[PDB]
């Protein structure tokens, strides 16, 4: 084993800690103190400023999450999730002889061509899981029309952005694969069929188990939160990718 | 006995202070977390500091760390390519020693190559003078010394060839760190140098080889000449060292 | 399937490097003998083949493959069957360090094929009777040839072309050994003389007669008796360098 | 994963009736010999070594090394119950 | 759920089982064994809870909740740790069938709103009083079991489970009198399915069924409301705790 | 502690078969005592090569064999329903009622279920010689065994059974021979003449399955000759029986109440295993079935076709079952469960 | 290994099929690593053909044995395509293990290797050109992949990420074709995918030079019927090994 | 040994055919079985 998979595992651990309290309806966590004073809370914005993280990669992830939180006071528990999913998929890539730099260039290209398409989803962003499931398909199409050593790091940036819609549906007791795949089947006929271009607002519903139009239902999210989250999760994944050794003094 | 183990406890303690600084070479150099004894961990991609604060404790390791200091007091920006050189020269000296030739022959044949290397790195130069960096001043060294090791006799034209083959490390690390295939691109670089091109080298922004010098960084000679000189001095000093005596 | 892969070509090569290292000390006229001892026998012979090879080495089914392929050289193309085991051993010993760099075995085989084409393309320039002059001189006129053409190959084969050059100089290095001479010093002091004065006949004087010029010592090698060594050894490597597994139920 | 152990589990439903009944029976079989005339004294050696013939219930239960905690109870509750009546121990414990 | 909403139910089960029998007029003492000498016998639930070091955060929360109820309402403080150990014991049978904690919490919190509708209905004025013994619990249980015949949903089994969980109060008022909890609870169920028999409870001292309009046991409808609210809230505050992680502050 | 080791073995006997119930049943690799891999879906052949040795489980297998020779189908019902009976008995003995109090409760509930069944029948076999009425009606028996070419085998077996058939009954399941010519092409199978099915498989391991399917097929024709009454398949009759038995248990007071309600919840374990073997969630479909059977549909069952938990009428779909085949199934399952419920403290015997 | 019933048994069978394929993978292609299998008589057999390696191999695991029987069945009647079949089968099994570790259930994975395979043979019989021929050396698994994922994007339900994994599991034939020649697969496959996105329905791995090449023009041809039979046999082997829930080993 | 199960609720067939390990219980069964052939069946009450 190498110390890149260890950083990936640390980021994945802090993710799995935070990712079950994401949506509006999400279970709580208990943070046992030193004396034992327990605080039961969702809203990972606090679970990240109270968690005892000792690993350096988890530490950097917490630092960039808090930086995002103080830049804009929203979308700090999704940054950690997207970053850890980027790290998981980037480790799977590197483990088949894809240099971390090619993956980093791919993530840069993807995060730069995703905010240049979110400006075709803006009005605020539909929210829910709409922008994620739309960027998934758009980037999976934009990757293949490039064909460079980084054509595989944009298709693992597109299948790893649907971790928000895929964890917004296990925190709603509905499903993981079925609901997200109905979401990613409505957004397909919004980039393939020009008539049904209004199917790009169809996010998912957390009350009932069926995707609805999150423009005719007012579940918007400010564009500067989604853009900042994609732009900070990308930097977090990149920062934890560009390390490859731990020097002991 | 002791010579053949204190020429392999230094060449394996300097070749382990180079493979802790190697993938931090270039613009797209991988970072490296540094674990302090207190516990806080910082992240840097420059090999100067990693060597600065390393607690080396080994004679040859210190000889190689004090080489970065000499190189940045002499040229300013060579502080992790000269260590990579003087660690791959010792890698080559590990095989040259198993063959059975004496360290006072792989020490008078490096200065026999370094003096030719000086006259190869002063022909590439564009007299302002500047040399075409990026990997050229090392693939050209490898190619020209291999061509020149065929005109040399005795044990000499067996260590100069090892010098040339050890020069093909900075191009390899620059190609790796740039997200390339190191062996294939190094062979293409050598095949592009034999065909005349002396400005070639890994363009790390594009992601591949390039001949146009506009976006091909150019460096002064002092840095490359100083790197060769100081690295050859250090490997000569390490080779002619046995019996670390405690007074 | 135990020990399959690029760790099965470090065992196959450690196996084919044992049958070669034993035969590495019997090339020259000053070839140190071996003792034949089986259930009944005390023969002392230094020759080759059945006299040495095919009465030993039942191991790894690959030493049995070297000895299985060396039967084609003797009985059939004169008796030059020690030079093909030593050359195959040298080619595999260089492939051992070519594999560590991460060059697929097939690539090394294609490199050896190109280099053998160049060498046999150079031996036929030195027909001087039908005849290629040189005890240790034919393998230094080709090593000088395939070293130049090496840098005219832009693929990974270039590394294999150079390893083939470095391995062709093992015949005039067991000729320097097996005598009271220094292998590297003597091999080079006559390699630097084939350049700087064009005479491919200069070779090792295994017999200490005194002149390093095999044109006048009248030590000759039949041309088809050298076009086989350079070929039968490469056709032996490309059969040991390409098998990936030895399964034994 | 801090503090996930549900400790403190002893003596379930009978495991405690059995223990307490065995302790009471042992305390009975200790004082069984001292009842009535023609009884039997006990020694009660202290740390210094002051022996004390002590055939009775009060001085015995109030001064002897009773190991079992349940018997220690029965003695702390029986000693504090024979100062309103004068002396009726050694019959209580039995 | 996972091994965290099943390691919070075993803490609740443990706490309930410790005091379960310390309930009724026929209470049963417990022995508290200190480090040095030990035994102090008390049939008071609170002291038993205020003197055992549980060290588990779930148990620490049940003890905390119980103390608060005791220092708020006084009575009905050992009927709160029960109905929270019992309502959690039945929750685990659904967290084993891959039913999200959100679904049972959406069933518990739904049963409560119907739990406090019959206490308002079976009460008698002079605020109001509710039939003591087990009558109030069996009446609420039967009411919920009749309201759960028109659910037609997946949150229908957790609804009946809560109903049948408000029987541990009669189940213990019968177990402390020596009677058979089964042959008597079935008779209570039978009695409560009729029209006017909503006050039939358990004579806590004889172990027989008596109409509480004739025995004269009545509990104020503010210690039977805070009891049920606090129970069904500690049953959804320990079911939505997905992780017990470290905390530094 | 000795009546729970019996139940905990009848469970494990019912879990290696539960997963092979519906048309979407799994398909396990039963190594033969002769080491010949024939991966088979049939769960009566599984018992032959499993050789369960625990004596408590052996009694459920004996009841399964009784069902296999009394009628020709329902072999899984007899050991996926008796397994639920005992799993719920252990869930009821721990409350403490006794072995004695739940056996007679199960007997009362089984007597009730045998009086509900003749009110659940919804179809018949008016003409047992009309070839479409013998194919489309014998489909389910093979469909449950060999999903896919369910209708081709249905017709090809309808031809054989209708051909050799007197005017009075006397159908002989041993009359229809089954050849196994090792040809290629399932469609090439035909019926020669007492009849015979040539059954040209491809590898003499994908026609042995078809041979067992033919067995289960013609065995349905035999029972159809004795009792024409047909009940809705695919969990419909099971959910209806469970509903009515739960109602009966709610009316009846006493300690038999618990055992009767558990007998109903043991009937719900048939559509649960039918759905759990298809990917859909079991609770979703049991709720969607109980909620449509309360309105009074009486014929709706599991929809194997869809991906999500779905309900579908089974009369209009033609997925029926046989009355006798479930009467005997419930009877033998109850008798097997109450038997190994009686048995306590399995002693070893004296060497004769 | 657990290998008891359900997910554990399926994972065990998947790993066994991975092993039995890994023992033949390098043999795929015109120029492929040989294998030195020795019998009990001391004969050394060097053969770069998957048929003659499976007929000389001890198959002592049930799932591996069934896969090898299906491979031998393909080799007996058709000939060509007895290692591509087992390769595709083991890859189909390898790319649903991450989805079968959850409770996706095999019955549903089976209604994804039968809809997708029927669609792929339809696409083959629709895109084949004239006896009917399709460009080999990849150029189909790199097109059937592009078609199957572009079609699975239009599937609402669980079969979206199973056909999309069926498609991704076809890229192995154009992958080890170049992984055997040592061609840095992650580049040639990237070029093939980029060239199949735009157009080039016949562009596959070239073996004479490390680059993509129109395989229809280069006359590296494969009979459409043979490809259809290989695809169907591989998918059926997958479904078989996915449809197995337990191993009932008779006690005697 | 062969595996022939036998539901045997009674005293005679049980005491006469079960593996009674303890020698004293083996006695009580050899003396109780030989004592219920003059009365017909009264075991299971004798042993109790
Ligand atoms: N009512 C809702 N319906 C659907 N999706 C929602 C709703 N509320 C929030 N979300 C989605 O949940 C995601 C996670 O938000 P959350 O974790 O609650 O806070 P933060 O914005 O800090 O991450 C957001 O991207 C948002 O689009
Ligand atoms: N733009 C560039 N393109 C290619 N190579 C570069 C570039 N800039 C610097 N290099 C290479 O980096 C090496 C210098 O080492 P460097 O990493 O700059 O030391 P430091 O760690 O002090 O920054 C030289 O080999 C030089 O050729
Ligand atoms: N007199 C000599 N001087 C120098 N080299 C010689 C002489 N005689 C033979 N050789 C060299 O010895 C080698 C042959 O070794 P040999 O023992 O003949 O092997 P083999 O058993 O195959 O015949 C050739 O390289 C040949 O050139
Ligand atoms: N002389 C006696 N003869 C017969 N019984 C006696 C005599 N003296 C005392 N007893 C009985 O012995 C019993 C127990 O007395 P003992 O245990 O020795 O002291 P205490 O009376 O304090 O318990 C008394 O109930 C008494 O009736
Ligand atoms: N005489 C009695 N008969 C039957 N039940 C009684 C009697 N007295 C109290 N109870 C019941 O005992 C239960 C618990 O009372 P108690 O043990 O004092 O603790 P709590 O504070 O939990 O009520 C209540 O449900 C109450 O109605
Ligand atoms: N197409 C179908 N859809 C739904 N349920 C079915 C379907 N076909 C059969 N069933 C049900 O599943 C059962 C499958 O038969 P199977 O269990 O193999 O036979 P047995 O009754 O002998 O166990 C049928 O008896 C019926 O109850
Ligand atoms: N000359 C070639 N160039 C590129 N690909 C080829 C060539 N010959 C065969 N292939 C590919 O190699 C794959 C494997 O074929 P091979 O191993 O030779 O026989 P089989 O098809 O029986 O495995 C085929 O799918 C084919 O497309
Ligand atoms: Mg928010
Ligand atoms: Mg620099
Ligand atoms: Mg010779
Ligand atoms: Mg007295
Ligand atoms: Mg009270
Ligand atoms: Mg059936
Ligand atoms: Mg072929
Ligand atoms: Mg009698």
């Amino acid at each position: 084993e190498t110390i890149r998979s260890q950083n990936v595992m640390a980021a994945a651990s802090i993710a799995n800690i935070v990712k079950s309290s994401l949506g509006p309806v999400g279970l709580d966590k208990m943070l046992v103190d030193d004396i034992g004073d327990v605080t039961i809370t969702n809203d990972g914005a606090t679970i990240l400023k109270l968690l005892e993280v000792e690993h350096p990669a988890a530490k950097v992830l917490c630092e960039l999450a808090d930086l995002q939180d103080k830049e804009v006071g929203d979308g700090t528990t999704s940054v950690v999730i997207i970053a850890a999913e980027l790290l998981k998929n980037a480790d799977e890539l590197v483990k088949q002889k894809i240099h971390p730099t090619s993956v980093i260039s791919g993530y840069r290209l993807a995060c730069k061509e995703a905010v240049r398409y979110i400006n075709e989803n803006l009005i605020v962003v539909p929210g829910g899981g709409a922008v994620e499931a739309a960027l998934s398909i758009y980037l999976e199409n934009y990757a293949t029309s490039m064909g460079s050593r980084e054509q595989l790091a944009i298709a693992e940036f597109a299948r790893s952005l649907l971790v928000i819609p895929n964890t917004l549906a296990v925190n709603a007791a509905q499903d993981s694969t079925d609901l997200v795949a109905k979401l990613r089947a409505f957004h397909n006929e919004a980039q393939v069929n020009p008539e049904r271009k209004n199917l790009k607002w169809i996010g998912l519903d957390l009350s009932n188990g069926k995707p609805r139009d999150n423009k005719q239902a007012g579940v918007f999210e400010p564009t500067i939160v989604k853009v900042k989250s994609l732009k900070f999760a990308t930097e977090a994944a990149i920062t934890i990718l560009r390390i490859d050794d731990l020097i002991k003094l | 006995d002791k010579p053949a183990q204190i020429r392999f406890s230094n060449i394996s303690a300097a070749k382990a202070v180079a493979d802790a600084i190697r993938t931090s070479l270039g613009p797209k150099g991988m970072d490296k977390m540094i674990q302090d004894g207190k516990g806080d961990v910082t992240i840097t991609n420059d090999g100067a500091t990693i060597l600065k604060q390393m607690q080396v404790l080994h004679p040859a390791a210190r000889m190689l760390v004090e080489l970065s200091k000499a190189q940045d007091i002499e040229a300013g920006d060579g502080t992790t390519s000269v260590v990579i050189i003087a660690g791959s020269l010792l890698d080559s000296c590990t095989k040259l020693l198993q063959k059975g030739i004496h360290p006072t022959i792989i020490s008078e044949s490096f200065q026999k190559a370094l003096e030719k290397g000086i006259e190869i790195l002063t022909d590439m130069s564009r007299p302002v003078a500047l040399i075409a960096g990026g990997g050229a001043p090392e693939i050209e060294l490898a190619l020209r010394l291999t061509e020149y090791s065929r005109t040399l006799s005795g044990m000499e034209s067996y260590c100069v060839r090892a010098f040339a083959d050890a020069m093909e490390v900075i191009p390899s690390t620059l190609a790796e760190n740039a997200g390339l295939n190191p062996i294939s691109t190094v062979t293409e670089l050598r095949n592009r140098h034999a065909q005349g091109e002396k400005t070639a080298g890994i363009n790390v922004r594009k992601g591949g080889i390039s001949n146009i010098l506009e976006e091909l960084v150019v460096q002064p000679l002092l840095v490359s000449v100083s790197a060769l000189t100081l690295a050859t001095e250090t490997v000569r000093s390490i080779l002619k060292i046995d019996d670390v005596v405690n007074t | 399937s135990r020990l399959m892969g690029l760790e099965a070509l470090k065992s196959h090569i450690m196996a084919a490097k044992a049958v070669a290292n034993t035969m590495r000390t019997s090339l020259g006229p000053n070839g140190l003998d071996k003792m034949m001892v089986d259930k009944d026998g005390d023969v002392t012979v230094t020759n080759d083949g059945a006299t040495i090879l095919s009465m030993m080495d039942v191991d790894h089914q690959i030493a049995k493959l070297m000895v299985e392929l060396s039967k084609s050289q003797d009985d059939e193309i004169g008796d030059g069957t020690t030079g093909v085991v030593v050359l195959a051993g040298a080619l595999l010993e260089e492939a051992e360090q070519l594999l560590d760099r991460g060059i697929h075995p097939i690539r090394i085989a294609d490199g050896y094929e190109q280099a053998a084409r160049v060498a046999i393309e150079h031996l036929d320039k030195i027909s001087d009777s039908r005849v290629v002059y040189g005890g240790g001189a034919a393998e230094i006129s080709c090593a000088l040839a395939v070293s130049q053409e090496a840098d005219k190959c832009p693929t990974l084969e270039q590394y294999a072309m150079r390893a083939f050059a470095d391995a062709l100089e093992v015949i005039p290095m067991a000729l320097s050994e097996n005598s009271g001479m220094n292998p590297i010093q003597t091999m080079t002091e006559v390699r630097a003389r084939q350049v700087k004065e064009m005479n491919p006949a200069l070779g090792i004087d295994c017999l200490h007669k005194g002149t390093n010029d095999m044109k006048q010592q009248h030590v000759i090698e039949t041309l088809i008796g050298k076009k086989q060594q350079i070929s039968l050894a490469t056709q032996m490597v490309r059969m040991i360098l390409k098998i990936d597994d030895i399964r034994k139920p | 994963v801090k503090t996930l152990n549900p400790k403190a589990e002893v003596a379930r439903a009978q495991a405690a009736l059995a223990v307490n009944i065995s302790a009471a029976r042992g305390l009975q079989d200790v004082l069984r010999t001292n009842l009535g005339p023609k009884g039997t004294m006990k020694m009660l050696v202290s740390g210094a070594g002051d022996i004390k013939l002590t055939k009775d219930g009060n001085v015995l239960l109030h001064e002897m090394q009773i190991q079992h905690p349940t018997a220690s109870l029965i003695a702390k509750v029986a000693t504090a119950q024979d100062d309103i009546t004068g002396d009726g121990t050694t019959s209580n414990v039995l | 759920g996972r091994k965290v909403q099943s390691g919070n139910i075993n803490a609740a089960k443990t706490i309930a089982d410790i005091i379960r029998t310390c309930l009724g007029p026929k209470s049963m003492m417990k022995m508290l064994l200190d480090p040095m000498g030990g035994i102090v016998m008390t049939n008071d639930g609170n002291a038993i809870l205020r003197e055992i070091q549980v060290q588990h955060p779930a148990a620490k929360s049940m003890i905390e909740i119980s103390r608060t109820q005791d220092e708020e309402v006084g009575d009905g403080t050992t009927s709160v740790i029960i109905l929270a150990g019992e309502m959690l014991s039945v929750a685990e049978h659904f967290l084993e069938q891959q039913m999200h904690p959100t679904v049972v919490i959406s069933a518990y919190r739904k049963a409560l709103d119907d739990m406090i509708s019959t206490l308002k209905k079976i009460s008698i004025p002079v605020p109001q009083l509710v039939p003591g013994g087990g009558a109030s619990e069996m009446a609420v249980a039967h009411a919920l079991t009749e309201k759960s015949k028109a659910m037609t949903g997946v949150e229908q089994w957790p609804y009946r489970a809560v109903a049948q969980a408000l029987e541990v109060i009669p189940r213990t008022l019968i177990q402390n009198c020596g009677a058979s909890t089964i042959r008597l609870l079935t008779s209570l169920r039978a009695k409560h399915t009729q029209e006017n028999c909503e006050t039939w409870g358990v004579n806590g001292e004889t172990g027989t069924l008596v109409d509480m309009k004739e025995l004269g046991i009545w509990e104020p409808l503010a210690v039977k409301l805070q009891t049920y609210k606090t129970a069904v809230e500690t049953a959804v505050l320990l079911l939505r705790i997905d992780d017990i992680v470290s905390g530094h502050k | 502690e000795a009546v729970y080791r019996n139940i905990q073995a009848c469970k494990e006997l019912a879990q290696t078969t539960r997963t092979a119930y519906g048309p979407n049943g799994m398909n396990k690799m039963v190594i033969n005592h002769l080491e010949k891999l024939f991966v088979t879906n049939d769960a009566a052949t599984i018992l032959r090569e499993l050789e369960v040795q625990h004596p408590a489980a052996k009694m459920i297998v004996m009841a399964s064999h009784m069902q296999e020779q009394e009628v020709g189908d329902g072999t899984n019902f007899v050991l996926v329903f008796a397994g639920a009976l005992l799993e719920l008995a252990e869930e009821l003995l721990r409350i403490g009622l006794s072995v004695s109090e739940v056996i007679e409760g199960y007997e009362i509930a089984c007597r009730k279920a045998h009086e509900i069944l003749p009110n659940l029948v919804c179809c018949s076999a008016k003409n047992l010689r009309d070839i479409d009425e013998v194919s489309s009606l014998l489909r389910t028996s093979i469909m449950s065994k060999q999903y896919g070419n369910e209708v081709f085998l249905a017709k090809l077996i309808a031809q054989a059974c209708v051909s050799i058939f007197p005017d009075s009954g006397h159908f002989n399941v041993d009359n229809i021979r089954v050849c196994k010519i090792l040809g290629s092409g399932i469609s090439s199978s035909s019926v020669l003449h007492i009849s015979t099915i040539v059954l040209r498989g491809s590898t003499d391991n994908l026609m042995d399955d078809i041979e067992r399917a033919v067995d289960d097929g013609v065995n349905t024709f035999k029972v159809l000759t004795r009792d024409k009454r047909l009940v809705p398949g695919g969990g419909a009759t099971e959910i209806e029986l469970a509903k009515q038995i739960t109602s009966y248990g709610e009316t009846c007071p006493g300690l038999e109440q618990y055992a009767i309600k558990k007998f109903a919840e043991a009937f719900e374990a048939i559509p649960r295993a039918l759905a759990e073997n298809s990917g859909v969630k079991a609770n979703e479909v049991i709720s969607k079935l109980y909620a449509v059977h309360q309105e009074g549909n009486k014929n709706v069952g599991l929809d194997i076709e869809a991906e999500v938990p779905a309900v579908k009428d089974m009369l209009e779909a033609g997925i029926l079952d046989t009355y006798l085949g479930k009467y005997w199934a419930i009877k033998l399952a109850t008798n097997a469960a109450v038997t190994v419920l009686r048995v306590d403290q399995i002693i070893m015997a004296k060497p004769a | 290994t657990d290998s008891s019933q359900g997910i554990p048994q399926l994972v065990s069978n998947i790993s066994a099929c991975q092993v039995i394929a890994e023992a033949v993978r390098t043999t795929l292609g015109p120029r492929g690593m040989d294998k030195l299998i020795v019998d009990g008589r001391g004969k050394a057999t060097i053969s770069n053909d998957g048929a003659t390696i499976l007929k000389l191999l001890d198959v002592v695991h049930p799932a591996a044995k069934t896969l090898v029987d299906i491979a031998k069945s393909q080799d007996a009647e058709v000939g060509d395509g007895t290692t591509s079949v087992t390769l595709l089968a083991a890859e189909f099994l390898k790319q649903v293990k991450p989805y079968v570790e959850e409770g996706l259930h095999p019955q549903i994975i089976i209604r994804a290797f039968r809809t997708a395979t029927q669609l792929a043979v339809n696409k083959i019989k629709e895109i084949a050109v004239t006896d009917s021929v399709v460009a080999g050396g990849g150029a189909i698994e790199m097109e059937l992949s592009k078609y199957l994922r572009d079609y699975s994007r239009t599937i609402p339900g669980k079969q979206q990420l199973l056909i999309g994994a069926y498609a991704k599991a076809l890229e192995i034939i154009p992958r080890q074709l170049c992984d055997n020649a040592g061609f840095d697969a992650t580049n040639i496959l990237n070029k093939l995918r980029a060239r199949h996105a735009q157009g080039g329905t016949w562009y596959g791995v070239d073996i004479n030079n490390e680059d993509i090449a129109d395989n229809f023009e280069a006359f590296v041809w494969e009979p459409a019927m043979v490809r259809i039979n290989a695809l169907t046999a591989a998918s059926e082997a997958a479904c078989l090994i996915v449809s197995v829930d337990e191993t009932i080993k008779n006690p005697r």
